[PDB]
RNA sequence: AAAUUGCCGGGAGGGAAGCGGAUGGGGGCCGGCGAUGCGCCCCGGCGCUCGGGGCGUGGACUGUUGUCGGCCGCGCCGGCGGCCAAAGCCCGGGGGCUCCGCGCCCCCGGCAGCCGUCGUCGGCACGGCCGGUACCCGCGCGCCGAAAGGCGUGCCCCUCGGGGCACUGCGCUGCAACGCCCUGCGGGCUCUCCAUCCGACCCGUC
RNA sequence: GUAAGCAGAACUGGCGAUGCGGGAUGAACCGGAAGCCGGGUUACGGUGCCCAACUGCGCGCUAACCUAGAACCCACAAAGG
RNA sequence: AUCAACUAGCCCCGAAAAUGGAUGGCGCUGAAGCGCGCGACCCACACCCGGCCAUCUGGGCGAGUGCCAUGCCCCGAUGAG
RNA sequence: CCUGCGCCCGCCGCCCGCCCCGACCCACGUUAGGGGCGCUUGCGCCCCCAAGGGCCCGUGCCAUUGGCUAAGCCGGUCCG
């Protein structure tokens, strides 16, 4: 992993059905390479090995605390966005100025808040579940783990997403109509211009 | 391209002594990754089978055996002797390959996989082209079926070359088998 | 200490130094005792020629003199009717009556680290490592250290 | 390029007979199998 | 972007600084590593071998009437398989320059 | 042929032919000439204490710079740098110093006749026909700068007056430009869109990969 | 004088600081920090040196390109040789298998389209670092040519191309073309502060 | 000697006296020994992130509801299922 | 169509300790685990090519236009403490 | 609540500083399946592999001196 090499102002990544470790590794190198990343829908991140293994792993994590001052001890986050951020922090040198700067470039959210709902959301093929996991091997959703370890905002994230997904689908239909009339325009204009568009025939698909 | 393994005839005999100006000549068919390793393994068997060491011996000829019809599919049997963690065993195998070199390469691979056996621990007794109608293993027989038909249940999603690699993509990959 | 002494006699006292040897029962039994430390094989015409032109240096009065020209050979050997670099090649390749003199004349070759790498140096060539006899395959290794 | 009699006859047919017969005879030698009828115990397992 | 304002021919390709030539315990500031936009194989970067590069930054005070400063370089050789190049500049790049952008030009053309 | 030429050059016979010791065997009869002894000055004005070593007027004769194979007259070049970066121009001929002589043409691009170093150019595939254009009036000294002194520091009085003055490009050079571009445009006017092509600049729109892009 | 302290100005700070290598930003300082002279010339006065012009030059430091060497790295393409080479391809022949993977498998003999492995020979394109000539190369001594470079005679060779050898002499012998700045908001600095990456445990002692 | 990072011997090498690369970390384990530099290439070891170098091309085995397992020395696991 | 023993790969049981906790960490499940391979690549103060400093070696310089001769120049190898 | 001599807001006159260099693009869902379009509302048709695509005067010395200007497109501003 070297880096995307892209000049985008930011890259919004829809983390649904990505693998936490593979996604975190890709995102971490991007942050080090100076890029800014937004990751949305972290409740939908997938983890290999079922819920039971992942619950056990997380409750071993709850055991670790400074015996004489637990508030100083390891800080156990419940929200999926914070689970993602600490997994990324594990893959960055975060005790240097350079790694502090890298972590600043990362924003992680549960669900798709504004303005990121009207933005195009990219996917990282190297971490997708369909390509990285063999159908029939246990996995859980990072939202599911948080629910069972004490994240009390699962339902509000669910309420908000349904209203957004409905609001996005009517927009799907509105563009669906606009796409069709534009298509008929394509023909109607492309017959108005005859040989004058001949140079495009062998390079079109 | 190259085959990792090659089949060799190796010919050799003891040194002519003040008696026996015509010592007896031996041959084997050996598998190795080059001539040098082929000659070395010849002198292994001929020390421990026919009691002639490389020192008191002489090398006569070494030739590479090639497949006659590489473009066709042959079934194969391999009789092999190997060493486990607690002894020695005899094992028989069936393979399908266009060349017998290809058949041997699979055999070493499945021994290192299914049994953790390394190449310095395997001796190939006998090799053969078992014609179909006499193949024993069930894996090899299910391919002896004209009207063979099956889907590709596993299919790699990857660009033609790394030139077209990206990190991000607009849409999810579209797969159907 | 015994391995150390033999490599001094073979004029190999630095890694990736190369020299030319005559086959002998006396010689082969010296390589058997230092084999983990050396790779060796049978050189051919191209390997013997390119080594001597490109990386050949003479031992004139205990000093390492590059064989940039033929007069160095004439003054180096001369007495043994070796006059040119091309007869110096011939003297080495077809082991001749003065192979002793024309091979001691050549200073030990100083070779590159092999372009493309080695396999495991710790094993014999037969095992898949690099030590020992690799008879004609030494020529492939010459191309990559020359 | 201009189809001069390239690689014209190096030798005659009868030599081409014995030449190709000889190498082919050396071919059966190379790929010849041992019978394996030395091993009474393993004769069935070996298939011979 | 319709009716934009800005410099309005692009004769260069964007590149980003990744750090210096490294081992896991040593660092060599004389050669920096540069990711070039759109190259994705070790054979694709033979095209850029030798091309000049410019790290353009802004200093705090004006000199010759501008705050802009530029240090020039060239692409030397590929680094790895995926299309990263070793870059050499007149001066070693700033350690804070990593994660920033460089301009890869076509000037010493072939 | 690099080595084949090299073998030919060092041939004992052929270097005799090359140097021309025949035809020097001619003048001075059945012999090869002698020489004499210069430096009979007998008039040192000074005597340096350093062990003197005089001025070099080198006899070494560096080979002329090579022209890239695809830079053939009439081909359209893209300028990669300078104030005309991106401009598409016409290649006329190589000059004596090796610099390429190019024209906008100035009617179309605004690029006059000028030298461009071959390094800063990418040759395109398209071809103009210029083998009825006359270019011998141009040579390297045409562009010879004849630069003046350092005394005219551009100062507040001088900043815009230089712009508001005109003592610059002289009358014959602007008359020259009209001669060539008038001839050039005829063959340019033959090719459709070739006039538009030169008036535009080359640009890297997003996703254009030079190592892929054929020109 | 130092330790240590106050005031003024400047700089930096998330549980040490200091340190070694890099460089970037600020400072502060550096005019031997960086040149304007030398050769032909025409006078007009004191062959030699100053006063005007005419004349070609010529200056720290640094920029780009070219061309020659040296070492290196990468990519492409072509020829030859060995093997029974086999093979696919085109033709011909040879064995059993019993409704079967069945238009089955294996085998051999001719030949004239492509394609392993091992060795070798050749050409070409790109790129990196160093160097710039007192000899090695190279130049003048003849002509042509802007310059590459070419131009002569005789013997040997195939016999196209053209090829190879020939007698050899005198001297000479630090590669170039353009730039930028020139008391400046310029150039650099081994000095000071700070930032960042990498490295980095406190010395003496047994 | 039940053994011990225990006590005593034989041959060789190392540390001590020695930096450097790797084994996360370590006096003696692996590579390798050194003037101050430029360029090239390697050894041991590696190429998901930390961390320079492929989420490279192949074939199998493993599914752990015990912290599956994952580095010569080396930081154990046995009889038995 | 099937039965019985045996055999050996990975997995599981056998498998208990005191601050909170360690395949180095995060993590990984057509692996980023295990075994065997194939292409490249990355990485030492080691090897190669070059400059420079020092050591050591071997040379050249008088009927001297000749020199800190305790000097300059040339050649080769070398450099830990 | 918001400093009676203190502050705030709006317009143009710009001048610096800052980022950038086309810094253009909203479906959900699954992948042993899905997508667009018609009519039995399920059937047909066509498409399924990568944004490897579309869009955009995309073309003027960050952009020459003046006039004119459809239809179309982009910005600021007014209102809803
Ligand atoms: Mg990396
Ligand atoms: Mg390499
Ligand atoms: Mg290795
Ligand atoms: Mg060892
Ligand atoms: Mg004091
Ligand atoms: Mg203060
Ligand atoms: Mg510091
Ligand atoms: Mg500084
Ligand atoms: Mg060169
Ligand atoms: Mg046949
Ligand atoms: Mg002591
Ligand atoms: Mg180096
Ligand atoms: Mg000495
Ligand atoms: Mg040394």
């Amino acid at each position: 992993v070297s880096g995307s090499g892209v000049c985008a102002k930011r890259v919004v990544v829809d983390a649904r059905h990505h693998m936490l470790g593979r996604l975190a590794s890709i995102v971490a190198k991007e942050l080090l390479n100076g890029q800014r990343v937004v990751v949305v829908r972290c409740e939908e991140i997938c983890m290999s090995g079922g819920l039971v293994r992942q619950k056990m792993k997380y409750l071993r994590f709850l055991r670790k605390r400074m015996n004489t001052k637990p508030s100083h001890g390891p800080i156990h986050f419940r929200a999926p966005a914070k689970i993602l951020w600490r997994t990324i922090r594990g893959m960055i040198p975060h005790k240097t100025a350079r790694g502090e700067a890298a972590l600043a470039r990362l924003k992680a959210y549960e669900g798709v808040p504004p303005p990121y709902d009207r933005t195009k959301r990219m996917v990282i093929p190297d971490a997708l579940k369909v390509l990285r996991l063999q159908p029939g091997h246990r996995y859980c959703l990072l939202g599911q783990l948080s629910k069972e370890v004490g994240w009390n905002y699962a339902d509000t994230i669910r309420e908000l997403e349904e209203k957004r997904k409905e609001k996005a689908k009517v927009s799907y239909d509105r563009r669906k109509q606009l796409a069709k009339l534009r298509v008929k325009a394509e023909k109607a204009a492309e017959e108005k211009l005859g040989t004058q568009l001949e140079i495009l025939a062998p390079i079109k698909y | 391209v190259a085959f990792r393994f090659h089949q060799y005839q190796v010919v050799g005999r003891a040194l002519p002594t003040p008696g026996d100006e015509q010592p007896k000549i031996y041959r084997m068919k050996l598998w190795a990754t080059n001539e040098v390793r082929a000659k070395s393994k010849f002198w292994y068997f001929l020390r421990k089978l026919k009691k002639v060491k490389k020192s008191n011996g002489q090398m006569l000829a070494i030739n590479e055996i090639f497949e006659k019809n590489p473009t066709t599919i042959k079934n194969y049997g391999i009789w092999l002797r190997y060493q486990s963690r607690t002894g020695y065993h005899n094992m028989y195998k069936e393979y399908r390959d266009t060349t017998l070199n290809g058949a041997v390469e699979q055999m070493y691979t499945e021994m290192a996989s299914r049994h953790r056996v390394r190449s310095p621990c395997i001796q190939i007794i006998k090799t053969a082209t078992v014609n179909f109608k006499l193949c024993k293993r069930d894996n090899t027989k299910q391919f002896h079926n004209s009207k063979i038909k099956f889907p590709l249940v596993y299919q790699k999603v990857r660009p033609p070359t790394r030139k077209l690699k990206t990190t991000y993509k607009a849409t999810r990959p579209n797969l159907f088998m | 200490p015994k391995t150390k002494k033999i490599l001094q006699l073979l004029r190999l006292r630095q890694i990736f130094n190369g020299v030319f040897l005559k086959v002998n029962k006396a010689t082969i039994n010296m390589l058997r005792r230092v084999e983990p430390y050396v790779a060796y094989g049978y050189p051919n015409l191209k390997s013997v020629r390119e080594l001597i032109y490109k990386r050949g240096y003479g031992k004139l009065n205990k000093q390492r003199i590059p064989l940039a020209n033929n007069k160095v050979i004439e003054e180096g050997l001369g007495k043994h009717n070796i006059i040119c670099i091309e007869d110096l090649v011939h003297e080495i390749l077809t082991v001749g009556p003065h192979f002793k003199e024309a091979n001691n004349f050549l200073w030990p070759f100083k070779l590159k680290a092999p372009l493309g790498g080695l396999k495991k140096k710790r094993n014999h060539y037969v095992e898949g490592g690099d030590a020992g006899n690799r008879e004609n395959y030494i020529n492939q290794l010459v191309r990559r250290m020359n | 390029k201009e189809k001069i009699n390239s690689k014209r006859t190096k030798l005659s047919a009868e030599e081409a007979s014995k030449i190709k017969a000889a190498g082919k005879a050396w071919y059966q030698t190379m790929i010849s199998d041992s019978d394996y009828t030395e091993f009474d115990v393993f004769s069935k397992w070996l298939g011979v | 972007v319709k009716g934009r304002t800005g410099q309005r021919v692009r004769l260069y390709v964007r590149g980003t600084i990744l750090g210096y030539k490294r081992s896991k315990s040593n660092q060599y500031e004389t050669a920096s590593l540069v990711q070039i936009e759109g190259v994705n194989t070790r054979e694709d970067v033979a095209w850029y071998g030798g091309k000049r590069m410019a790290y353009v930054y802004k200093a705090k005070t004006k000199s010759n009437g501008t705050h802009y400063r530029c240090i020039w370089g060239k692409v030397s050789r590929p680094h790895g398989n995926t299309g990263v190049v070793r870059a050499k500049f007149t001066s070693n790049l700033p350690a804070e320059a990593m994660g920033k952008k460089v301009r890869v030009f076509m000037y010493p053309s072939s | 042929s690099k080595m084949a030429l090299g073998i030919k050059r060092a041939s004992r016979s052929h270097t005799y032919h090359r140097r021309g010791l025949w035809a020097i065997k001619a003048k001075h009869g059945g012999a090869l000439p002698k020489a004499e002894k210069p430096a009979a000055v007998a008039e040192p004005k000074f005597y340096p204490a350093d062990d003197v070593k005089p001025r070099t007027v080198s006899t070494r004769k560096p080979h002329p710079t090579k022209l890239r194979s695809t830079i053939t007259p009439g081909t359209v070049l893209i300028l990669l740098a300078g104030r005309y970066m991106g401009k598409r121009v016409v290649f006329l001929k190589q000059l004596q110093s090796g610099l390429l002589l190019i024209t906008g043409p100035f009617k179309i691009n605004g690029v006059p006749i000028r030298r461009v170093n071959q390094a800063y150019v990418i040759a395109t595939s398209t071809k103009v026909d210029i083998s009825k254009v006359n270019v011998q009036k141009f040579d390297d000294k045409y562009f010879a700068r004849e630069k003046k002194t350092r005394a005219k520091k551009t100062e507040g009085e001088l900043f815009e007056s230089d712009k508001e003055a005109t003592k610059n490009l002289p009358d014959f050079k602007k008359d020259d430009q009209k001669v060539i571009d008038a001839e050039l445009i005829k063959a340019i006017d033959a090719v459709p869109d070739l006039k538009n092509y030169l008036g535009a600049r080359f640009s890297l729109r997003d996703g254009d990969k030079p190592h892929e892009m054929t020109f």
